[PDB]
């Protein structure tokens, strides 16, 4: 049961903005994707455990923080209309690579 | 990387739906498929490992071919409601999936 607190987020270009995740049911490592009609799921960082953070396929332009299992936040200091998709958080923790996606958070970077 | 040829599809509440996938990294083992329902999050749905060459779970079936790294999931009696985006994922890392780009399908009924 993964939770994406705010479903609709908006921001002005060049403005810090964070995306938080929470997961009832301890599933050690979490993730951080961005839905973009053209290329699916596409991951940007993710952590193995509480204090870890590892780059993904789309790192740079973002920053990730795993303050402590359960919650996992993805930070965007200095927004950009380039990062105006849907951010999906997901957890998991066994072989088979079964990932559990949250409901999603739509981000619109106003600017231009 | 992963590729899905299908991309955007429509079928008659009937026929078989075939969505194709492909990958290159020979490091890859085990490939699950996820299906996203319009306006909702992705969820798993019928996965396979190169060990075998087929897997069934209802009308959902995956056909896998070793080199010439092609994979393809078949939906039988493609019914409306099966319309989703259908993502093809591949891997080999113990949870962590490298995702394809998906192929949105919609089954017109009646």
């Amino acid at each position: 049961a993964v939770t994406q607190s705010p479903r609709n987020k908006v921001a002005v270009t060049g403005g810090k903005v964070t995306l938080s995740c929470n997961q009832t049911n301890n599933h050690n490592n979490m993730y951080w994707y961005r839905q973009d009609t053209g290329h699916g799921l596409r991951l940007i960082h993710y952590s193995y455990g509480a204090g870890s953070t590892e780059k993904g396929d789309i790192p740079d332009g973002y920053k990730a923080s795993r303050p402590s299992q359960e919650n996992f936040s993805l930070i965007l200091e200095l927004a950009t209309p380039s990062q105006t998709s849907v951010y999906f958080c997901a957890s998991g923790g066994q072989g088979r690579a079964e990932q559990f996606f949250g409901p999603g958070t739509r981000l619109t970077v106003l600017g231009s | 990387q992963v590729r899905q040829s299908p991309q955007s599809l429509t079928v008659w509440e009937g026929e078989t739906t075939i969505l194709n996938c492909s990958y290159e990294d020979s490091t890859f083992d085990y490939f699950p498929w996820y299906r996203q329902f319009p306006g909702k999050s992705p969820a798993l749905l019928i996965a396979i490992s190169l060990v075998s060459n087929k897997k069934e779970d209802g009308r959902f079936t995956i056909f896998f071919n070793k080199r010439e790294k092609k994979l393809s999931l078949h939906i039988t009696d493609s019914q409306p409601g099966d319309s989703a985006t259908y993502f093809c994922a591949a891997t080999g890392s113990f949870n962590k999936l490298t995702f394809g780009a998906g192929t949105r399908l919609a089954v017109s009924p009646y």
